[PDB]
RNA sequence: CGAAGGAUUUGGUGGAU
């Protein structure tokens, strides 16, 4: 187990926010990628943990356990406002697309935030989900039309229509990660496999299914469909060269390791 | 001043208390006959304190 | 014989209406025992009170209870241990102790401790009383409170300076902290103004 | 001797 | 051998006697198909007859 | 999606998905119907031993369950289906789209609510008719009068009336005359359950907050409230037993008791039934005893009952608290691996990613049983990725081998004893068990390391032996034949170990193209198959270590596969949800099957009359039935582009 | 009747009778097959007490509330043990945790100085240190109270020198070097002084300047203390005592804002303690004997500051409000320092005592024993009564010879003669 | 050896026999 609970890189890919364990306290810091800051956030609260962490464009949104939304500013090394839903329940994935928000809680409640009004605008029940492991919101012009949601499997919901539009056979496993690639083409991972499935937005076929030598943790997107970084569970990084272009299985082209002089 | 010292001052004021075992109450049964029950509820609580 | 069984003692909680006075001394005993065998919530310390005051008349068992009232709160050890009593309680505990009635009570060099009863009986005082303040000034002096109990015995004549309009026996009770414990009295000014 | 509570054998009605 | 309930082994002067479940006598049939077992019932066969399993030899 | 090999029958291993159960009498017998996703079970009160099942599965799943002396109704979609024995008989549709929501059945009456505040009324076409069948009217309840309806319900001596109770308040209709008769006051809280009383006119009402309102219609008034701080009411029952007693199920798995004539409580019941799963959904005193039925959506039923009081007098007083008699649970989620218990066919074994282990009878018993882990001396364990089992040598030591998830140890469990063993194998490279295996003898278990090393065992002695260490890559499959001579490897890095486990020498070593996810082998035939990471099954011979047959059509990843127990056919599941059995001397898929949920897990029973597959859903086990067991079957290739635009 | 119908009236039933009259005989007919119950006909306070105990089940006083931890019930979890990331290769003969940052600092025969990352799930190491031919026998992190940015390791073992390695700025974790020093020179006193494995650091204002600096105490031959300048290590004072010197703690008076006291707290086997001024060059202020006391072992203070729980500037500086005194018999006195009287003679324990330590709040003492295996047990304070339900004797600790609890989040670390440390967490912070 | 004890007896229910 690595002692980094949680990691994001910023848009940029500059700036690493991490959080991590101190004594019986979680706190979170950012550092920069390209090239020390000893300023971390405490969580004052030892029940108090960080379920999801994404970055904004210098804020950036933390889930907490509690059931509440905090903006943070890390040059002020303070939270600015924290979002708060009605609901307990843990939030189990967040998603950013300008002033939009959408979060997830254990009870399987979508909710839409605005961070320019700071309000909760709406919060709604979809039949047919019995829990929400990813969410993930489609890039269709500059507004939300369609939301991609996968615990096990994964289905496609309408925002105005409030229901689902489309359903992908998923892993068995939980989905870890759930990124939108290109246009009518996402990958998926899940947990403790090393399979990532690409499917169709607008088909539902499976386009590729791609395979990493180990247990898949992390992945990173280039460009369009350009390359993907998948970093796996033994500690190695596999490179996809051009996935989207035998053709249905697909195994990594460069890998990456790191091992000290010593060994 | 600061909240945790207040907590601390709180903690600091908290004093002990004579705690009830099982063996507190055996010996009442021996002089209970012909006791006035407000001697009674007096050597209770002096026991207890 | 079931202080250990803590699970034991909840299951014990379920299982003084009667005028005869033995029956209520009775059930004084009851409760002063087992409060300290287990805690118990405010409230049921609060309700406790409101049975014991309905239907005391007898003399002996005025002192029964008085001593066992200031043992609940003794056994109390969570936020609002000394807070103000409710004014419905205040008005009946006053009603059948009158103030001269805890001067005595004070005045005794036996008295068992009731700190964490006094503190919570005098911020009762001010918030509802403002005659009986110059009654604070003497049971003070009576009684040694202890530190925290003392912070919040200032800290609510503070709003009083500020609402109450100044009296002699409101500056007086401010003078007597002057006399003891100057720099703590600073300390509640600087938090609170 | 404690008091003995059998788990007396139910049969419905 | 058996599965009846009713034969003993299958799970002053009066003998306490009842059919038991035995074995007697077991020998190959010589065709090397089959081999008979002689028993309390009588006299059982077992037989490789059905041969509905595949068993490849040198398969490519 | 029709197979031409398999059909299903039953599934196996869940008693209740959480839908209300309803009770009813048989002449002295009384029986509980439960929901099963798309079935029902019926169960004697009196053993809890299964009676009758549905003859066929609903198209939609079943949302309200209602039972009146021989026939249950069942309503799904928006068609109430009348049952007899768990037999079709007659068939209700309703009119309109609107799912039916809720049920009641008073007389010769039949109502139906709808989720869209609608009311369906249907009438006996004839006064002695068993089942009501003809439609009389609809009546349809706007939001003006009420709330959405929170139930159906209806009170002794009411004629022709239904005392429907809506979210807002209560409301009375005369079904006759399709008329609002009475309306109740409006209640501040939401209401959440409905319960008739036996005594007259008095209906038991349970809110969202904690709150009992005894509301007496004919009066129209409140007659008493019990306050339930911090909790919501899921289901009420009173005594009949001449004992006034009120029973309070709550979402926290909470049952409470109290006795209406004295004013207090009785007794507590804590966490029968998860929270999360909804807690106590059902509890029904039966009519006329002590015995209390509870049933929640973690897949479980038990039942608790009230002994005669232990004191001569005042028995009222002393109340003997609620005694555990009987019960029957599942899996609260699906099944993670499954093996069959015994070459007869009679137990299957399960594991879940609930950390528990089970034992499922396949016979009409339906017996189902906790693998006991209490250890032995000389909170549940995680979850199994591996299991083995075997029957030379049952009775004597352990017989099973289990690998946990994120565990770098397997545990062993006793099958005669029914509780874990008293060894633990390690893999002594610091690396997590992923393969376990054992031999036909029963005395040797051989366990894969993540770090490419297999350890060899002895099972009862729970001592280490030898270790093999060629794989650089996780193994991910051990295999030794019968005559305990050669032992087959597979690993994650692509390579196929041949072993001599007599003399311990390599026999020969074999690459694939693609890694290597799993293994089977046959003993009978000493053939084993692989499942490549390239979506195909390689079949290779122990005896001429080489490729003998490969497999292909698979969209995904195979998630399962088994041989037959002739060695004949391979049937296996993949991520594409679809299952495909396959021809070996031919080469070539005979038949396709398109699954709604993943196949997780695939076995065939010993016989060869069935098969058990296990899916991403369900708390169940859904085990088929071999058609070619009972008659001949054509081997020709079925068409791959039929099937892939079945798909 | 609230609500009438006029349908049952006029509808006639055939056996022909009228629906209310109907009714009637059906509610007859109920009211036969089931008696009609009392419960339906029935419709400050002294009630009151009868009320609430109906409202509710539970009845015990929530403790998240509570900032007192319950007297009897210790809420107390194991987490991962802290050497399980790199084990170490001899008993671990101290424990400290660094006052601020999250960090376990281990020491032993081993002469390794082993830095752990205490985060409860993982435990890696962060550092480590060999020191060639020196045997730990203590170690302690050190942080000035004046310049925050100082830190510093001092350890010493069964020699007559004592070393010191810095890690202010980067020298901790970027540094491929380490910075140490040798502190060996004692300016003439070195007949008093045999060795330096018997040492503590604390704080001493220099009133007369105001200024604030690290001092090291050492235990003498005879009955000897001598200080040494934390930075410097130049011989400040040195104070004598009588009979042989078994142990010292250090206590803090504070006097007005920014200033205080340092008072030096030794014993003699007789119990007989001795309070020194280190800042009036030492001189006696206060004497007493420990009541009953024989065999003395062991001497600690807490509620305040101290070296468990050390301050981070002035004016945190607090005066400890317990005291107590281990024995070799196993008896433990405490005393309260707000000839004394113990309030409690703790005597649960059966061998000799060799550690006492305080929460960093001063309301738990943890006794341990090395004589025997699992000899550790919680005394709850001020009710000075051992805890139960911890430890058991599934618990494993060993041959304890080591405790450390951490300055917040009531962590607990036990260190065993195998060169195990386990770790535990107190519900209650 | 050892995460909030160990060992012995015993009532009842459930499944087999």
């Amino acid at each position: 187990d690595s002692p980094v609970l949680q990691s994001a890189y910023d848009p940029s890919g500059q700036y690493l926010c991490y959080v991590t364990v101190a004594l019986d306290k979680q706190r979170v810091g950012v550092q920069p990628t390209q090239r020390w800051n000893e300023n971390f956030l405490y969580l004052e609260d030892s029940k108090l943990k960080v379920t999801c962490l994404k970055w904004v464009n210098v804020a950036i949104i933390l889930g907490m356990n509690n059931g509440e939304i905090w903006l943070y500013s890390v040059l002020a090394n303070e939270v600015t406002y924290k979002f708060t839903t009605g609901n307990s329940y843990e939030i189990k994935d967040i998603d950013l697309m300008g002033n939009q928000l959408w979060c997830i809680d254990s009870s399987d409640a979508f909710y839409q935030f605005d961070l320019l009004q700071f309000k909760l605008l709406q919060h709604f029940r979809i039949n047919n989900c019995v829990q929400l492991n990813k969410l993930t919101i489609v890039p269709a012009g500059d507004s939300v039309a369609q939301l991609l949601v996968a615990s096990h499997s994964i289905s496609l919901i309408d925002i105005e229509e409030k229901k689902v539009v489309m359903t992908f056979p998923g892993h068995v496993s939980p989905v870890s990660t759930l990124q939108v690639i290109t246009n009518e083409f996402f990958i998926s991972g899940a947990e403790g496999d090393r399979f990532l499935n690409v499917y169709d937005i607008h088909s539902g076929m499976t386009k590729c299914v791609l395979v990493a030598e180990s247990d898949i943790k992390e992945l990173s997107h280039s460009g369009q469909a350009d390359s993907i970084a998948v970093t796996t569970e033994d500690g190695s990084l596999e490179i996809f060269v051009d996935p989207l272009v035998g053709n249905k299985s697909k195994k990594s082209s460069k890998k990456i390791q790191i091992v000290s002089k010593d060994g | 001043e600061d909240e945790e010292d207040i907590a601390l001052e709180f903690i600091n004021g908290e004093k002990k208390d004579k705690l009830v075992n099982m063996n507190s109450f055996t010996s009442m049964f021996d002089n209970i006959q012909n006791v006035q029950m407000d001697t009674f509820f007096d050597r209770v609580m002096k026991v207890l304190t | 014989f079931n202080s250990n069984n803590d699970e034991k003692l909840n299951q014990l909680v379920p299982i003084l209406a009667s005028k005869s006075k033995d029956c209520q001394i009775a059930a004084h005993t009851i409760l002063v025992v087992f409060a300290t065998a287990l805690p118990l919530k405010k409230t049921i310390i609060l309700a406790a009170m409101e049975t014991i005051l309905s239907n005391l008349d007898a003399k002996e068992a005025k002192h029964s209870a008085l001593l066992t009232i200031c043992k609940l709160f003794q056994t109390l050890k969570g936020q609002g241990n000394v807070d103000q009593l409710p004014s419905k309680i205040f008005k009946l505990f006053d009603s059948k102790f009158d103030t001269v009635s805890i001067l005595t009570f004070l005045d005794k060099e036996d008295k068992p401790v009731c700190d964490k009863f006094i503190t919570s009986y005098t911020r009762s005082i001010a918030r509802y009383d403002r005659s009986k303040l110059n009654i604070i000034l003497s049971l003070l002096k009576k009684i040694r409170l202890e530190r925290y109990e003392v912070r919040l015995i200032i800290t609510d004549l503070i709003y009083l300076s500020e609402i109450l309009e100044d009296k002699s026996q409101l500056v007086e009770l401010f003078e007597y902290f002057i006399s003891i414990n100057e720099d703590l009295v600073l300390k509640c000014l600087k938090s609170l103004g | 001797p404690k008091v003995v509570r059998e788990a007396k054998k139910v049969e419905m009605t | 051998v058996s599965r009846n309930m009713a034969l003993n082994g299958t799970l002053l002067s009066t003998r306490k006697m009842r059919p038991e479940v035995r074995v007697t006598s077991v020998q190959f049939s010589p065709t090397a198909n089959a081999f008979a077992a002689a028993s309390t019932e009588g006299l059982l066969i077992y037989s490789t007859n059905d041969t509905i399993l595949f068993d490849p030899f040198d398969l490519d | 999606k029709n197979s031409k090999i398999f059909s299903p029958f039953r599934i196996i291993g869940n008693v209740s998905n959480g839908v209300p159960f309803a009770t009813g009498t048989l002449g002295s017998t009384f029986y509980i119907v439960t929901c099963v996703g798309k079935t029902f079970q019926i169960y004697d009160a009196n053993t809890l031993h299964l009676l009758f099942v549905s003859e066929k599965e609903t198209p939609s799943s079943i949302v309200a369950l209602s039972a009146h002396f021989h026939y249950v109704y069942a309503a799904y979609e928006n068609k109430v289906g009348i049952y007899k024995r768990g037999i079709e008989e007659h068939l209700l549709e309703l009119e309109t789209d609107a799912n039916v929501e809720h049920l009641c059945i008073f007389g010769d009456y039949l109502c139906a609510s709808t989720d869209d505040n609608s009311i369906f009324i249907y009438k006996k076409s004839d006064p002695q008719d068993k089942y009501p069948s003809e439609f009389y009217t609809k009546l349809t309840v706007t939001e003006i009068q009420g709330g959405e309806i929170v139930s159906l319900q209806h009170l002794a001596t009411y004629l022709n009336k239904l005392t429907v109770v809506t979210k807002s308040n209560v409301l009375l209709f005369n079904v006759r005359t399709g008329k609002l008769v009475f309306t109740s006051n409006e209640f501040p809280d939401q209401i959440t359950t409905a319960e008739p009383a036996p005594v007259l006119d008095i209906i038991a009402l349970g809110t969202v907050t904690g709150e009992v309102i005894m509301f007496n219609m004919r009066k129209g008034k409140r007659i008493r409230t019990i306050k339930i701080p911090q909790s919501r009411i899921s289901s009420l029952s009173f005594r009949t037993d001449g004992s006034s007693h009120l029973s309070v199920g709550t979402s926290s798995g909470d049952l409470i008791f109290y006795d209406l004539d004295r004013r207090s409580r009785i007794h507590v019941l804590k966490n029968i039934h998860r929270e999360s799963y909804g807690g106590v959904t059902q509890a029904t005193f039966l009519n006329g005893q002590p015995i209390i039925v509870t049933s929640g959506g973690d897949n479980s039923l038990k039942e608790y009952v009230f002994d005669p009081s232990l004191s001569q007098g005042s028995g009222d007083v002393v109340v003997q608290p609620p005694r555990y008699l009987r019960s029957r649970g599942g899996h609260s989620q699906p099944p993670s691996y499954i093996a069959f218990a015994d070459s007869q066919s009679h137990f299957m074994l399960s594991a879940s990613k609930d950390r528990s282990l089970w034992s499922f009878s396949l016979r009409k018993d339906a017996q189902s049983q906790e693998m006991s882990q209490r250890l032995h001396k000389k909170s549940k364990f995680p979850e199994i990725v591996a299991l083995a089992i075997e029957n030379a040598r049952i009775g004597e030591w352990e017989n099973i081998i289990t690998a946990h998830k994120d565990e770098k140890f397997a545990r062993t469990w006793d099958m005669r004893n029914k509780r874990v063993g008293r060894w633990t194998f390690d893999t002594t490279d610091d690396g997590f068990v992923k393969s376990v295996a054992m031999s036909q003898c029963g005395n040797f278990g051989f366990i894969g390391s993540s770090n490419g090393s297999i350890t060899i065992y002895n099972m009862q002695s729970g001592i280490l032996r030898k270790k093999y260490k060629l794989h650089k890559r996780a193994v991910t499959g051990i295999s030794l034949d019968g005559m305990n001579r050669k032992m087959v490897s597979c690993g994650l890095d692509g390579i196929v170990g041949f072993y001599d486990f007599n003399k311990s020498t390599l026999l020969g070593k074999l690459k694939l193209d693609a890694p290597i996810t799993a293994m089977v082998y046959h003993r009978s035939s000493d053939l084993f198959a692989l499942a490549l990471d390239d979506l195909s099954i390689v079949v290779i011979d122990a005896v001429t270590q080489r490729v003998v047959r490969q497999l292909w059509g698979h969209s995904n990843r195979i998630t399962a596969f088994d041989f037959s127990p002739e060695g004949r056919w391979i049937v296996s599941a993949s991520l594409d949800s679809t299952i495909r059995t396959w021809d070996l001397p031919t080469g070539g898929c005979i038949d396709g099957i398109i699954v709604d949920n993943v196949a997780t897990n695939v076995k065939f029973s010993p016989n060869g009359d069935l098969l058990a597959t296990t899916h991403v859903t369900g708390n169940g086990i859904c085990i088929w039935t071999n058609r070619a067991q009972f008659k001949t079957v054509s081997t020709r290739t079925i068409d791959e582009s039929e099937f892939a635009r079945m798909a | 009747a609230a609500w009438i119908d006029s349908d049952d009236e006029k509808i006639k039933v055939p056996i022909k009778i009228n629906g209310v009259h109907y009714i009637n005989r059906l509610r007859s007919q109920f009211e036969k097959i089931y008696p009609r119950p009392k419960w339906v006909d029935d419709e400050g306070d002294i009630n009151a007490l009868t009320k609430i105990l109906s409202t509710t089940y539970n009845y015990k006083d929530t403790l998240s509330n509570s900032k007192l931890l319950p007297p009897k019930k210790l809420d107390i979890v194991r987490l991962k043990d802290a050497n399980a990331s790199h084990p170490s290769h001899s008993a671990i003969q101290s424990l400290s945790f660094h006052p601020s940052k999250p960090l376990l600092l281990t020491g032993g025969y081993d002469k390794t100085l082993r830095i752990y990352h205490i985060d409860g799930k993982t435990n890696h190491l962060v550092t480590s240190l060999h020191l060639v031919g020196s045997p730990i026998q203590t170690c302690t992190f050190y942080t000035s109270l004046s310049n925050q940015n100082q830190q510093n390791i001092f350890t010493a073992g069964r020699r007559r020198y004592m070393h010191s390695w810095d890690l202010s700025l980067e020298n901790l974790t970027h540094s491929q070097t380490a910075k140490i020093e040798k502190f060996s020179r004692l300016y003439g006193h070195e007949s008093t002084q045999r060795s330096f494995e018997n040492f503590k650091v604390a704080h001493l204002q220099n009133s007369q300047t105001n200024s604030v600096h690290g001092i090291v105490l050492l235990q003498g031959n005879n009955g000897w203390i001598n200080i040494l300048h934390s930075t410097s290590g130049l011989w400040l004072m040195g104070c004598k005592i009588e009979g042989v010197i078994t142990d010292f703690c250090i206590d803090y008076q504070p006097i007005s804002r920014g200033k205080f006291r340092t008072i030096l707290i030794a014993v003699n086997a007789y119990g007989e303690v001795w309070e020194f001024d280190l800042n009036k060059n030492g001189h006696v202020i206060r004497r007493w004997k420990d009541q009953g006391g024989v065999g003395i072992t062991k001497i600690q203070v807490g509620g305040g500051t101290t070296t468990t729980c050390p301050a981070l500037q002035i004016s945190k500086i607090k005066q400890n409000r317990w005291l107590a005194v281990g024995s070799e018999s196993g008896f433990v006195n405490l005393y309260d320092r707000n000839t004394p009287t113990p309030v409690a003679a703790l005597d649960q324990l059966t061998t000799t005592i060799s550690n006492l330590q305080f929460s960093p709040d001063g309301q738990i003492l943890c006794m341990a024993s090395r004589a025997v295996k699992d000899a550790l047990r919680l005394v709850h304070l001020p009710s000075c009564s051992v805890f139960s339900n911890w430890p058991t004797s599934g618990t494993p600790l060993g041959k304890v010879t080591s405790v450390a609890f951490s300055p917040s989040g009531g962590l607990l670390a036990v260190g065993n003669e195998q060169g195990k440390v386990r770790l535990w967490k107190l519900n209650h912070y």
